[PDB]
């Protein structure tokens, strides 16, 4: 269980 | 007349969690920002903050002071503010205190966008605990302050614009001024 929200710089 | 903003400009940072981004305040080795940052777009309407906090790890926070990324080494939630422990103390930390103001009192606001200071002006808290500020999109996390000799009194962290165009936010301990909640309604 890991957060997979894509990071946008 | 607003207070000179130089002492506060050096404390402003950008905080990003996934695609959500806003302004944070970097004092000593702690970054203070609205907890709304841990919401994705879907969560913003009705966030369950306790549950979102569980899902995030330190490495899901991207903190940038200008071009320099700061390493987040801990995080906690205090009322409506998130506190991010970073591995670097801010060398421009002024002498400061946190204070809660009353209606009728004035303060200076440093409006910021994406971590970068944009303007300074003076506001007054109205009797219903809203302020008629000058804030655009991206200004969440901008702070209000007064200068008391060598000491910066932080009194306001901006959260949201209300439907009538006035603004609402918290003190630096995360407690709202007025009967508001940090949700997109
Ligand atoms: C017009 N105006 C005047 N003051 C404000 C302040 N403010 C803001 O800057 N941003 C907000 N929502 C976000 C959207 C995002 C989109 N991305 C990619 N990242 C975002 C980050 C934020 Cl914070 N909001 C709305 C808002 C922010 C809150 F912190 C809150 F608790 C409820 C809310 F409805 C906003 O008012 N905009």
């Amino acid at each position: 269980g890991t957060d997979t929200t894509l990071e946008h710089h | 007349m607003a207070f000179p903003s130089g002492k506060v400009e050096g404390c402003m940072v950008q905080v990003t969690c996934g695609t959500t981004t806003l302004n944070g305040l970097w004092l000593d080795d702690v970054v203070y920002c609205p907890r709304h940052v841990i919401c994705t777009s879907e969560d913003m309407l009705n966030p369950n903050y306790e549950d979102l906090l569980i899902r995030k790890s330190n490495h899901n926070f991207l903190v940038q002071a200008g071009n320099v990324q700061l390493r987040v080494i801990g995080h906690s939630m205090q009322n409506c503010v998130l506190k991010l422990k970073v591995d670097t103390a801010n060398p421009k930390t002024p002498k400061y205190k946190f204070v809660r103001i009353q209606p009728g009192q004035t303060f200076s606001v440093l409006a910021c966008y994406n971590g970068s200071p944009s303007g300074v002006y003076q506001c007054a808290m109205r009797p219903n605990f809203t302020i008629k500020g000058s804030f655009l999109n991206g200004s969440c996390g901008s702070v209000g302050f007064n200068i008391d000799y060598d000491c910066v009194s932080f009194c306001y962290m901006h959260h949201m614009e209300l439907p009538t165009g006035v603004h609402a936010g918290t003190d630096l301990e995360g407690n709202f001024y007025g009967p508001f909640v940090d949700r997109q309604t």
